């Protein structure tokens, strides 16, 4: 399969850096100029810069001219991103894109997941995670709806699976909410049927890596009344 | 005034036309040669110079090459340096075709997915 | 920089509707336009390129159009799955330059809510906070009211509300309602309940729990 496996992004001050990083598998990568292309939160898609297939040649923004560099290694299938002097306004995510065709820079078939960047001089927290119990008071006749809460945790993003990717049907892990504290929240529910509710284990797999935090948290039914 | 400017813009804008085609025109032989011999393609400083008059039928130090169409177009990209690599041509601005940037300075003949022919057709779609 | 300027930057359609997204560049761009589909916290998707080749897995419903300065993309037949934000590309010079995106979304006759409740955890509780969850499943319009009260008596400036995106089958949406409280506040009162108003339900939905039973 065609894959561009991004890292290298998270929380840095402001005027510091990151070296963005996108790892290629499954196309012969030296063949294939290549972009990145920023994001702000609520915002459309940027241009950041241009490479040629070889690395000879680069292109850039003018807003991030000097101060990113974009680099390439064709021996380890890698794409680079050097992030110098950052700035609130470079909040982002970063996708790394492959072009379609590959002699130059022009339209683009395959896109890295987002990198995320996060520029701010507060301090990483990692989430605390509650688990949102099945009682009656979430049971609707033959449904029943549990979660986790993934709060106070600073910066985006936390990513959260079930069963460690097994379950996926039914379940919404709704967007953050920054709360006066100045920390997000969100919570992650899915709903099951009530009778699995007794049999079924029902893990969710928190992960904020910017905090290093890894959790997986065993969500057991409440009878409330 | 309107019919004549027009009559004037248009003759100019002809010969510019005409001469980005025959650049490209000397590009796509460059090119069409590596695909036949099955080989790569250097469009550097280390491939032809397209600032060669005698690539236009004027000969080395004609005074008129200075004032000819692929003249005025090759001098005034902002890659031109005196010479003009095929790359430089490709990335330069302005030309009535755009820019192709991401471009390398070499492209390898390979059996598979043929570099050389994925460059074929991007200058192939700009020459077009 | 080449300007595209994408327009509209959202619109409301029902499935089956033929739907045109426009985009218009500051200066000539003769063919070299793509387009991409980009489905929420996810990386774009091209569709189309060369203004009208079709991209390999792309649906036929999808065709692009224009020459020059105007392009079309147009979705002959809208599904459930188009969900979406378009941005247009152009590539015929660096800068290469997006449209602003045009968000997509559908219409659909209205389904209520489901809607569950969840006390605060023991866990969280020992830590001195108490979250109260309010979930609203699979319900459309967007438009829902969720009022908390606590021990009959209601809340203000006290929670936060979430939405998900709307389903890529169903079109519908979901709803998170927090209500935080200190452990001290929690532990005064007893009867917990959201009260969820919203077109598709007759008289509103109320939900709750009473403390001291958890
Ligand atoms: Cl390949
Ligand atoms: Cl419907």
């Amino acid at each position: 399969q065609v894959q561009l496996l991004g890292s290298g992004g998270g929380l840095v001050q402001p005027g510091g850096s990151l070296r963005l990083s996108c790892a290629a598998s499954g196309f012969t990568f030296r063949n294939y100029a290549m972009i990145w292309v920023r994001q702000a939160p609520g915002k459309g898609l940027d241009w950041v810069s241009t490479i040629s297939g070889t690395g000879d040649s680069s292109d850039y923004a003018d807003s991030v001219r000097g101060r990113f560099t974009v680099s390439r290694d064709n021996s380890k299938n890698t794409l680079y991103l050097e992030m110098n002097s950052l700035r609130a306004e470079d909040t982002a995510v970063f996708y790394c894109a492959k072009d379609s065709r590959g002699a130059a820079a022009e339209f683009f078939d395959y896109w890295g997941q987002g990198i995320f960047v996060t520029v701010s001089s507060a301090s990483t927290k990692g989430p605390s995670v509650f688990p949102l119990a099945p009682s009656s008071k979430s049971t609707s006749g033959g449904t029943a709806a549990l979660g986790c809460l993934v709060k106070d945790y600073f910066p985006e993003p936390v990513t959260v699976s079930w069963n460690s990717g097994a379950l996926t049907s039914g379940v919404h892990t709704f967007p953050a909410v920054l709360q006066s504290s100045g920390l997000y929240s969100l919570s992650s529910v899915v709903t099951v049927p009530s009778s699995s509710l007794g049999t079924q284990t029902y893990i969710c797999n928190v992960n904020h890596k910017p905090s290093n935090t890894k959790v997986d948290k065993r969500v057991e039914p409440k009878s409330c009344d | 005034r309107n019919l004549n400017a027009a009559r004037e813009l248009f003759l100019d804008e002809l010969k510019a036309l005409t001469a980005e085609l025959k650049v490209y025109s000397v590009i796509q032989s460059q090119i069409n040669a590596a695909l036949s011999a099955k080989q790569g393609i250097r469009i550097d400083a280390g491939g032809i110079d397209l600032v060669d008059p005698t690539l236009y039928g004027y000969a080395v130090g004609d005074p008129r090459w200075k004032d000819s169409p692929e003249y005025a177009l090759l001098s005034n990209l902002d890659t031109f340096s005196g010479k003009l690599s095929i790359k430089d041509f490709l990335s330069g601005s302005p030309k009535q075709s755009g820019e192709l940037k991401g471009l390398s300075d070499e492209y390898p003949f390979e059996k598979d997915n043929n570099p050389v022919g994925n460059f074929a057709t991007t200058v192939s779609d700009r020459s077009r | 920089a080449i300007r595209m300027t994408q327009s509209p930057s959202s619109f409301s359609a029902s499935i089956g509707d033929r739907v045109t997204i426009t985009c218009r560049a500051s200066q000539g761009i003769s063919s070299y336009l793509a387009w991409y589909q980009q489905k929420p916290g996810k990386a774009p998707n091209l569709l189309i390129y060369a203004t009208s080749s079709l991209q390999s897995g792309v649906p036929s419903r999808f065709s692009g159009s224009g020459s020059g300065t105007d392009f079309t993309l147009t979705i002959t037949s809208l599904q459930s799955e188009d969900f979406a934000t378009y941005y247009c590309q152009q590539y015929y010079s660096h800068p290469l330059t997006f449209g602003g995106g045009t968000k997509v979304e559908i219409k659909r006759t209205v389904a209520a809510p489901s809607v569950f409740i969840f006390p605060p955890s023991d866990e969280q509780l020992k830590s001195g906070t108490a979250s109260v969850v309010c979930l609203l499943n699979n319900f459309y319009p967007r438009e829902a009211k969720v009022q908390w009260k606590v021990d009959n008596a209601l809340q203000s400036g006290n929670s936060q509300e979430s939405v998900t995106e709307q389903d890529s089958k169903d079109s519908t949406y979901s709803l998170s309602s927090t209500l935080t409280l200190s452990k001290a506040d929690y532990e005064k009162h007893k009867v917990y309940a959201c009260e969820v108003t919203h077109q598709g339900l007759s008289s509103p939905v109320t939900k709750s729990f009473n403390r001291g039973e958890c």
